[PDB]
């Protein structure tokens, strides 16, 4: 991955990536497309220099973006989750679609709704989620009800078997690097097995996925822009504009414009889906429109705290009015509210930002700039 | 598993003696006093001289294997009081809280049945 | 100074809780004396 | 009392005669005043006319602005009534005489 | 100057107050927790004031700083800053940015370098000056 | 309608064995795994007869702190009449909790008041002082009990002229007399005592009480 | 009762701890890396010097832990403890 | 699957 490379050379104190004399280049579009990504990963400061995070993803062998998910990682005992997430991820994806199976026989399509509503239970508006429950409830399928559980369920045994065999080497590259006891971990099947992750672990989850994934989040039309797309209930999920943060503003905004693929579990929802979704990629299959690849669901105030360690995020002045006093302990050290910009800024208008709900924040003046510390 | 001393515990009014032996109390595992702790005379006597002795004693009984003591405490007895002072109590706190399994607390001070005559004279002493 | 001869209400661990927390009853009939001669005046 | 945007609140207080003009958004005092609570025994024009001050039988001063009408400062040190206020021909310095015994 | 006006069961004690004279002879002898305290209350008032009404990014003062640079004419940003409140106006310059290229400090000075040229409301430039170095 | 009528949640939680097996560095050094990641005492303090009924009346107040502040088990039993101390070791945390409750079970069994003995849980360096009429002086007979009213003096009030001026409390039982308070307290206490055995006068006992008493201020 | 690591080169105290009872004899392997505390107690804490953490938690011996000897060669899976 | 009466007179007190 470029990013790879610029990471491993920011490490290595290489100051000048662009003009570096590679004896084979990469285009210097993707160098800076690359440096700007780990930015938003919090790899790289303001001045694209090595951060303390940054230091440790260069440790890993793994993409950035992974690394980066498995290091704030370990928090509530949810790195098995994560574990399984990154694993089904890098593997690929184990479910055999209704377009696939050519059933989009009315038994049988009924018994693959039943399959997917079968581990939709963990969240109504996540897919990765679900990619997680196949993969935990594996564990506890015994060896002699493999073959039935992958038939019955419409999954795929062999990318099954690798997910698995993954999720026990990647373990053991995130304890090296975190514990102390960096060579002597050893990985067992009863740590990668875990019961149902609680409502504030899922919470957790989506903010963990979120730091992987900071740059590839999308807000709907109708909130950023309402009436440029026309919305009503009647209109189908499938058929909802979404915006990316990094869009170009085209002159007509419908070009940039995603939409929701139909296999997502946001199809069959029925109501209104979320406002922000997390996406793992955009796919020009389909002529109709783009679709998204979708992660994630995350709200306002923790798209903010993850987006706080990264360059994407942008903070007002202190606001003012009724109840809304700074208070002011030192002149270099202060308290107010404060409503976050997530995105391209107000001056800038190429790129396609938006304005998060207001959140309280305390705030420490650092070389002329008040940078924040932490969500009150 | 758990090794027994005697822990003889003498408070006179001028010096406490905190004084660590076996149980038969032929072999003596430590001896300090109040005197050796502190830097005047005055304060020999004194509950915080007391407390540093025991400590000190406390700290050379777990080197030599006793973990447990019976505390002995008395006073100078004979003609004179009776009931240890307040440096023979400091330094029985000093020693529970030193760690040292405490087994039994027994007065001994020297009771006479009866007394020769005490160096006061008929009108008293003690002014 | 005078030596009270009669049982101390306060309890010995509170005289030793008090001093751990120019006189607030003096400058109690300071305020007194004040609102007398105001009215007599 | 509150204004119409809601932003000021006026307070009074009838016994001493005191007028407080509050924003509470911003927590200031637009108007703070207080009026002698006894009779104006006396009172001198500086001498340029911008400032007059007064004197009451409390024993209180108080320097007015003729041009915004409010009271600058309160001295509080006279014991008895002030029987006379007068100003310096400069201007800067002002005196004052009481029953307490003091000029 | 408006500001308006403002045991434990286990007491440790020791030294000479409970008569362990011997102790000081011998020579062996909480701003935090206020500070501590003070932290305590400025989350506290923060915990007490939850508006959640949607604010935009940028004040109005800001905007018309951007525009009036923008198109060189400071006029509209002169005619608000007449108007704001002399509490609204030191917030205003307080709160102008402080960071490297310094631009609205730059059009700020631009705005009222305008305001002199006028040769109206020269007193209230003036001060606009002296509380932008203050 | 009344008659006089005119005409997201943002969520809040946000981010903020033994394995048998060793594997060698490049050093080559060994590499193991983490291992696996107040005792039982006993106080018996006997209660003389004598004491028994104001043990009973005020058993209210003396378990409670002993139990909740310092966190022993309290118990007396009836065959003995003896009071029951024990640490324990699943709650209890100061190593010298228990030789603390012990002292205050003595203070009252010498007949100081509760509230007193109290001091004793309070505070960490607070003594009981003990002496004989006959240690300071061999009196018999009638000039025995004189020496005891000379120290109580007419209501007492001699008594507490001492205990106010030394910040100390003495309990005079027959010809045994205890002081408690602390160290420096208790001398001063026990000089102005023996004082009065030897024969001052309690008048004169009582000025340099108060001279005392003045020093004590200051310092 | 506290183990303090020093550093020569650094200078400084890199790590500490606290053992159950105060400890006479202490051993550290020919390799440099492991180190035992004998307590009164009769336990036995084998120690990372580099990492500065528990490793073995031996708690056999009845008495005070008198001798303590380790046995190791470099590149060998053979290491014992005496 | 989941996926799928004076206290303490003389007793102990
Ligand atoms: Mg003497």
């Amino acid at each position: 991955p470029v990013e790879s490379i610029v990471l491993q050379m920011k490490s290595m104190a290489i100051h000048n990536i662009i003009n570096f004399p590679f004896p084979t280049p990469p285009d210097r579009v993707a160098l800076s497309k690359a440096i700007q990504l780990l930015q938003y990963l919090g790899a790289l400061d303001n001045k694209e220099m090595i951060t303390e995070d940054g230091k440790k993803m260069s440790l890993f062998p793994l993409s950035p973006r992974f690394s980066k998910m498995l290091l704030v990682s370990d928090e509530k005992a949810c790195l098995p989750y994560i574990v399984a997430i990154v694993s089904a991820l890098s593997v690929g994806d184990p479910f055999i679609n209704e377009f696939e199976l050519g059933i989009n026989k009315k038994e049988l399509r009924s018994k693959f709704y039943k399959s997917r509503s079968q581990f939709s239970k963990l969240d109504k508006f996540s897919d990765v989620f679900r990619l997680l429950s196949v993969v935990s409830a594996m564990d506890y399928v015994p060896k002699e009800q493999k073959e039935i559980f992958m038939k019955k369920n419409f999954l795929r045994g062999k990318l099954m078997e690798e997910i698995v065999k993954l999720r026990k080497q990647l373990m053991y590259i995130i304890k090296s690097n975190t514990s102390k006891e960096n060579i002597a971990v050893v990985i067992r099947n009863e740590d990668l097995k875990s019961d149902i992750p609680s409502v504030i672990q899922i919470k957790l989850l989506k903010q963990m996925i979120c730091a992987g994934f900071v740059d590839h989040v999308a807000v709907r039309a109708d909130v950023l822009f309402p009436d440029d797309a026309k919305i009503t209930n009647r209109t189908s999920i499938i058929n909802i504009p979404y915006i990316p943060v990094l869009a170009t503003r085209t002159p007509n905004i419908e070009d940039c414009f995603v939409y929701i693929h139909p296999t997502s579990i946001l199809n069959n929802l029925g109501e209104m889906p979320p406002k922000y979704m997390l996406y793992y990629s955009l796919h020009l299959g389909g002529n109709n429109k783009t679709r998204m690849n979708t992660l994630c669901d995350i709200a306002s105030t923790p798209l903010a705290n993850i987006a706080r360690k990264g360059l994407l995020l942008t903070y007002s002045k202190p606001l003012t009015g009724q109840g809304l006093k700074t208070v002011n302990l030192s002149p270099t050290e202060r308290y107010c509210y404060v409503v976050p910009r997530f995105g391209s800024t107000v001056d800038n208008d190429l790129k396609i930002g938006w304005d998060l709900n207001p959140i309280a924040v305390h705030q420490k003046k650092q070389k002329g700039q008040w940078t924040v510390i932490k969500f009150i | 598993s758990q090794v027994f001393g005697v822990a003889r515990i003498y408070a006179s009014f001028n010096d406490t003696f905190v004084h660590v032996t076996d149980l038969s109390g032929k072999e003596t595992i430590a001896r300090v006093t109040g005197g050796m702790k502190v830097k005047a005379d005055r304060d020999e006597s004194s509950p915080y001289a007391a407390m540093l002795a025991a400590q000190d004693v406390a700290a050379k009984c777990k080197e030599v294997g006793i973990t447990a003591v019976h505390v002995k405490i008395r006073a100078t007895g004979g003609t004179r009081t009776k009931t240890p002072g307040p440096g023979g109590q400091a330094a029985l706190r000093a020693l529970a809280r030193s760690g040292l399994r405490i087994g039994r607390i027994e007065d001994v001070t020297p009771v006479p049945s009866d007394s020769t005559r005490k160096k006061g004279g008929r009108r008293g002493r003690r002014l | 100074f005078e030596l009270s001869d009669v049982k101390s209400s306060k309890s010995l661990a509170e005289i030793y809780e008090d001093d751990y927390t120019l006189s607030e009853e003096l400058q109690k009939a300071h305020s007194e004396i004040s609102e007398l001669y105001a009215n007599l005046v | 009392s509150v204004n119409q945007t809601g932003e000021w609140l006026a307070f009074g207080s009838s016994k001493l005669g005191q007028l407080l003009v509050y924003e509470w958004q911003s927590e200031s005092y637009i108007l703070k005043q207080q009026g002698h609570f006894d009779s104006t025994n006396s009172l001198a024009y500086s001498p340029d006319g911008s400032r007059v001050v007064t004197a009451s039988e409390d024993g209180k001063i108080k320097v007015w602005d003729i041009t915004s009408g409010f009271c600058l400062a309160t001295f509080e040190e006279h014991t008895s009534s002030v029987t006379a206020v007068q100003f310096a021909k400069r201007g800067q310095v002002m005196f004052s005489s009481s029953l307490d015994g003091t000029v | 100057r408006s500001k308006p006006k403002e045991l434990p069961f286990f007491l440790q004690l020791s030294g000479e107050k409970v008569g362990d004279e011997a102790s000081v002879r011998e020579g062996i002898a909480h701003r935090r927790d206020q500070e501590a305290q003070k932290k305590l209350d400025a989350e506290e008032q923060m915990n007490k004031f939850k508006v959640t009404g949607r604010l935009g990014f940028e004040s109005h003062f800001t905007k018309q700083l951007r525009e009036g640079s923008q198109s060189k004419d400071y006029s509209s940003l002169l005619a608000t800053l007449i108007n704001f409140s002399p509490a609204a106006v030191d917030l205003e310059i307080r709160s102008l940015n402080s960071f490297e290229p310094f631009d609205e400090i730059v059009w700020f000075i631009d705005a009222l370098t305008q305001g002199l040229k006028s040769n109206k409301n020269f007193e209230l430039y003036e001060t606009f000056m002296s509380l932008l170095f203050k | 309608v009344a008659p006089t009528a005119l005409k997201d949640d943002d969520d809040d939680v946000l981010l903020d064995h033994e394995s048998k097996t060793v594997v060698v560095d490049d050093q080559g050094k060994p590499r193991f795994t983490s291992a696996s990641k107040i005792k039982f005492e006993s106080r018996k303090i006997m209660v003389p007869p004598h004491r028994m009924t104001p043990l009973r009346n005020s058993w209210t107040k003396i378990y409670p702190p002993l139990v909740e502040h310092l966190k022993l088990q309290v118990r007396m039993n009836l065959k003995t009449k003896s009071v029951e101390l024990r640490t324990n070791p699943k709650f209890t945390t100061d190593p010298g909790a228990l030789q603390k409750g012990a002292d205050f079970i003595k203070a009252f069994t010498l007949g100081f008041d509760l509230d007193d003995s109290i001091a004793l849980l309070r505070l960490d360096d607070l003594y009981i002082e003990t002496f004989e009429v006959k240690d300071v002086k061999t009196l018999t007979g009638d000039h025995l009990s004189r020496a005891i009213g000379r120290i109580a003096g007419k209501d007492g009030k001699t008594k507490f002229a001492i205990e106010n001026a030394t910040r100390t409390r003495i309990v005079l039982a027959d010809s045994k007399i205890h002081i408690l308070g602390g160290f420096t307290h208790i001398r001063m206490a026990r000089e102005s005592v023996v004082s009065l055995i030897l024969g001052s006068p309690p008048g004169k006992v009582y000025g340099n009480l108060r001279t005392v008493a003045s020093r004590l201020k200051e310092r | 009762q506290l183990l303090k690591i020093f550093h020569l080169k650094t200078g400084k105290v890199v790590r500490s701890m606290k053992i159950s009872s105060p400890s006479y004899i202490l051993d550290a392997d020919s390799t440099s890396t492991l180190l035992a505390v004998g307590g009164t107690d009769g336990s036995i804490i084998v120690v990372d010097i580099e990492n500065g953490y528990i490793t073995h938690s031996f708690k056999g011996h009845g008495g005070t832990i008198s001798s303590l000897k380790f046995y190791g060669q470099l590149n060998s899976k053979i290491w014992l403890l005496a | 699957n989941p996926w799928l009466t004076l206290p303490g007179w003389g007793e102990w007190a």
